[PDB]
């Protein structure tokens, strides 16, 4: 009953020797999630003359309440969101090597 | 790391030191033929 | 395992929320779990260039626990900058003026000395008496096991643990304890 | 306000030094081995 | 001057980039580096830390049948230490000679 | 000290060298006693004849054997 | 209270007590006695 | 009950369809992991 | 009720770790028959998909698989097409099995086939040397060679047991 | 044990003694030759501060120490004991065992600090303002140095000051 790991959150390890003791193989088929471990998709969420007119209504904010709410939104801070010069625009590659 | 467990057990603190994996050929040609031995 | 590059890549580089209980706790290993936590050394495609921190929520900040005479020892110093606005308070000072900077400033103490540091406690939470708002409490993925195991006082054991441990001494019929 | 007159490790004042554990025991290592030299020069 | 001083410098951040991943996969799989290293040595398995560090990002489930081999021979190691030497030698801690 | 590493011939570091185990050597040596290690050579298969002058491996036992197959040992 | 670096006991009404982590040698016949670890 | 597929995404819909495009790789046989072509002379 | 030796629980009176038994030899040695008698099956069966290989070449380890491209920073002394076999194979791995070598995997056991595709120059690298005070500089450009391996097969065959 | 009972009785005040019933030492110790019940029951180096189960078999009902005679202990033990007993108060783990107040007197609320291997006592201690070089650094002791001899199963010793 002795297991170096548990087995419930990865794979199934097992670990032999050979019979001359060269080789050590490791058997380790992946775990699968029960159907109890999981949860369902929360899919789920009048007398109107007009027709439902949706018009996106968003005021752009200044400089500074734009950025505290950038930043409050993704926990950065305010340098990152704040511009660069054309110096490093320039020197910025725009052309960058891709491996795959 | 290991050096000492490798001096106990007799063979080299380096595993990069005498030993198979370091004197047996690297390569050899896929007919069979063995490859020239190495200059090391 | 199959996956699109683009949700294989968002899969891995992807923002984990930790939860950690301080009650009764070294603020010192809460300090070291959380900075370790923040700076994404848990995780084998952790780099310096990227961002692979992850959010740690500290909770029962208010109830860490001090070893030692720490909380009439330890001194925290600051300068205004104003002639004469050098104030150093004690553990237990800074403590009541707010619950929250012990475990704040070991954390920022035990973060790297870089730029990163303010985004590290940016994403870093804390909050004392048991209170986390709905979106921080729903967006918890983790919770880490506590450090130090809280010891249990004199009316916690049980009889049977009492009758267990052995009598080791048999004291006079006619002292007066 | 902790200062060592002068340069720290030359003068009569000096910034004190303290042996280690990992010392000793390199110390104490280089000591037998010396010894086992001591040994196979006996014969 | 730089360029060339920092080769050397680079192969150091290497091994600590992969010395921190290994730590980071030990300790998720709930082991430490050296009882990693040491165990997997005691093992005659002359796996280099870049080998590892890859297992460790592309291929969990070698990592943790390694981590549960160097579990098994640290568990082994201390069985040896407690008992009088007497014991026959475990299953994973003979050691293949080679002449 | 330097002098006597340099006609002992430990030059570079960690590079066995062979000597004779007679007064004068030993003399010579205890005076870089404390830079050097110092083992007896054991051949458990005798000194390394003609034929077999290219199979020679010196073990980190001390033991110069005089065959070397790079095969583990069937037993 | 006199600061002293070795406490004595002038007296034998003189006692010794350790408070606020310092040594006090405590007297009441002769007040004077009162000495204080430094 | 019996999983077939597992799907990352940002957001429920996005990763129920990689989801379902794992499942078809799967069943199609152009799994990441499959055997590589073979490109050895014929013989 | 105490036989010698017996010592209350307290926090130091039992080791700060669980105790760790195990398993008998016998029946570990005949665990070990099984799970080796079963991945042979699924070698022979080839319930397997893409292998790759941590092997030994120029003094240093590779993590390769089919279709790979791998720099050595050495000339072999080959013709840029020629077939070798990597014969110094440490580990070899799929989805559901891993054969590791003590320190070196079996010839018979595991294959791998590379093919030489290019053989060029590294590109210049510079070496300056510059002393404070002292009218001290010097430079060189040095070109390393470098050898282009593509990876074709890493076939494995039934040898275990 | 015994017990004391002080009755004013019609103006006539009398004090009585009683004995109630006393545990004993549990049959079969470990180490009979053993000269104290610590070395009998093999206890020596293997306990903490946090071990109430056997501290409180030490202590008065108030809170306070027995005399080392009554116990039976040696002296380096009964010093030990003491010193645990004393981070135990400190560490709140003996709930039961608190000091006697005398009626009508009710402490005022303080506030609240756990704490634990508290060595000197709370109100004894200054600050350090001036922590000094690395050199000279004045350290926060942490936990007793009577207990340096306890077993350490980790490697690293007991750091007796943080
Ligand atoms: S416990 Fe043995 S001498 Fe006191
Ligand atoms: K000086
Ligand atoms: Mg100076
Ligand atoms: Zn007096």
């Amino acid at each position: 009953t002795y297991s170096p790991l548990p087995d419930d959150y990865n794979c199934n390890v097992e670990l032999a020797l050979t019979s001359d003791g060269r080789t050590i193989v490791c058997y380790h088929p992946s775990v699968d999630i029960p159907y109890e471990h999981t949860k369902p998709i929360p899919r789920p969420d009048h007398d109107q003359v007009l027709k439902t007119r949706l018009e996106e209504k968003v005021e752009h904010l200044e400089e500074g309440p734009m950025i505290e709410q950038l930043s409050k939104m993704f926990f950065t801070t305010k340098h990152r969101w704040y511009p660069h010069g054309r110096y490093h625009r320039c020197r910025k590659n725009l052309n960058p090597p891709k491996d795959r | 790391a290991g050096g000492q467990w490798r001096l106990q057990q007799g063979l080299a603190a380096n595993p990069s030191g005498y030993g198979p994996l370091t004197e047996l050929p690297d390569w050899s040609y896929a007919d069979g033929r063995p490859a020239p031995p190495m200059k090391g | 395992s199959s996956f699109s590059r683009a949700p294989q890549q968002w899969a891995t580089f992807a923002r984990i929320w930790y939860l950690l209980d301080g009650k009764m706790q070294p603020p010192g290993k809460l300090a070291a779990m959380a900075s370790i936590r923040l700076q994404g050394l848990h995780k084998p495609v952790y780099h310096a260039l990227s961002d692979c921190g992850d959010h740690v929520v500290i909770m029962n900040t208010r109830h860490i626990a001090f070893s030692g005479n720490k909380w009439e020892q330890k001194v925290y110093s600051s300068h205004t900058g104003y002639p004469g606005g050098f104030r150093q308070v004690t553990a237990a000072q800074l403590h009541l003026r707010d619950p929250v900077a012990i475990v704040k400033l070991a954390i920022y103490g035990m973060l790297p000395k870089n730029l990163h540091r303010r985004t590290m406690m940016e994403r870093l939470h804390l909050f004392p008496d048991e209170y986390i708002p709905e979106d921080i409490l729903k967006n918890l993925v983790e919770e880490l096991p506590q450090p130090r195991k809280i010891p249990k006082r004199l009316d916690e054991y049980t009889q049977e643990e009492i009758d267990a441990f052995p009598r080791l001494w048999t004291p006079p019929e006619d002292y007066r304890l | 306000r902790g200062r060592i007159p002068g340069r720290q490790w030359i003068g009569k004042h000096r910034r004190p030094r303290f042996v280690s554990l990992r010392a000793k025991q390199n110390m104490i290592r280089r000591l037998e081995i010396e010894a086992e030299n001591h040994y196979w020069l006996s014969m | 001057v730089k360029c060339t001083k920092a080769r050397y410098l680079k192969k150091k951040n290497m091994r600590t980039l992969w010395i921190n991943r290994i730590t980071a996969a030990s300790q998720e799989h709930g082991l430490k580096y050296p009882a990693l290293i040491g165990n997997l040595v005691k093992c005659q398995v002359e796996l280099n830390r870049k080998v590892l560090a890859d297992l460790a990002i592309y291929e969990p489930k070698t990592f943790k049948s390694l981590a549960a081999l160097a579990s098994r021979r640290r568990h082994e190691g201390f069985a040896a230490a407690l008992g009088d030497g007497k014991e026959p030698e475990g299953i994973f801690s003979r050691v293949v000679q080679y002449h | 000290e330097k002098d006597i590493i340099k006609m002992l011939g430990l030059e570079k570091a960690h590079t066995p060298q062979v000597h004779k185990n007679i007064p004068s050597v030993n003399a010579k040596l205890k005076v870089v006693k404390h830079l050097i290690r110092i083992k007896p050579l054991k051949l458990p298969q005798g000194l390394p004849a003609e034929e077999n002058m290219s199979n020679t491996c010196l073990k980190s036992t001390g033991e110069l054997v005089v065959q070397w197959h790079l095969k583990p040992v069937e037993q | 209270f006199k600061n002293k670096t070795v406490l004595k006991k002038r007296c034998k009404d003189c006692y010794l007590v350790k408070r606020r982590g310092r040594w006090y040698v405590y007297c009441k016949t002769h007040p004077r006695h009162k000495q204080r670890q430094m | 009950k019996k999983l077939i597929a597992e799907g990352p995404g940002e957001t429920v819909l996005v990763a129920e369809e990689e989801a379902a495009r794992v499942a078809l790789r799967k069943l199609y046989g152009f799994t990441e992991n499959r055997r590589p072509w073979n490109y050895s002379k014929p013989k | 009720s105490y036989l010698p030796g017996y010592v209350p629980k307290t926090s130091l009176s039992s080791p700060p770790w669980p105790e760790v038994v195990l398993p008998d030899p016998v029946e570990e040695t005949r665990h070990h028959a099984e799970v080796v008698k079963k991945v042979n099956e699924m070698i022979v069966t080839g319930q397997y998909g893409r292998l790759f290989a941590v092997v030994h070449f120029a003094s240093r380890q590779w993590k390769v698989t089919s279709e790979d491209l791998i720099l050595i920073g050495n000339e072999l002394d080959l013709a840029c097409g020629e077939r070798i076999r990597l014969e110094k194979v440490l580990l070899v791995g799929a989805d559901n099995f891993t054969l590791l070598g003590k320190p070196l995997l079996g010839k018979d056991l595991v294959r791998v086939e590379a093919t030489v595709i290019e053989k060029t120059e590294s590109w210049p690298r510079i070496i300056m040397r510059f002393r404070k005070r002292k009218n001290f500089k010097k430079k060189r450009i040095v070109t390393t060679p470098q050898t282009v391996l593509r990876i074709n097969s890493i076939e494995i065959a039934p040898c275990l047991l | 044990f015994r017990e004391v009972v002080e009755t004013q009785e019609g103006k006539t005040t009398i004090i009585e003694g009683r004995i109630t019933a006393t545990p004993k030492e549990s049959p079969n110790p470990p180490n009979p030759s053993g000269q104290c019940p610590i070395c009998r029951w093999n206890l020596k180096h293997k306990y903490n501060y946090d071990d109430v189960l056997l501290l409180s078999q030490f202590i008065r009902p108030h809170g306070g120490m027995l005399p080392r005679k009554i116990t039976g202990l040696c002296q380096e033990e009964h010093r030990k004991i003491e010193e645990c007993v004393k981070m135990a108060h400190r560490a709140g783990l003996l709930p039961n065992h608190r000091p006697r107040l005398p009626e009508g007197v009710v402490p005022k609320s303080k506030p609240q600090l756990n704490r634990y291997l508290t060595r000197w006592a709370p109100g004894s201690v200054k600050p350090i303002y001036k922590k000094g070089p690395r050199w000279n650094r004045v350290r926060m002791p942490v936990g007793s140095p009577l207990l340096r001899d306890n077993v350490c199963y980790s490697r690293t010793p007991w750091k007796l000051y943080h």
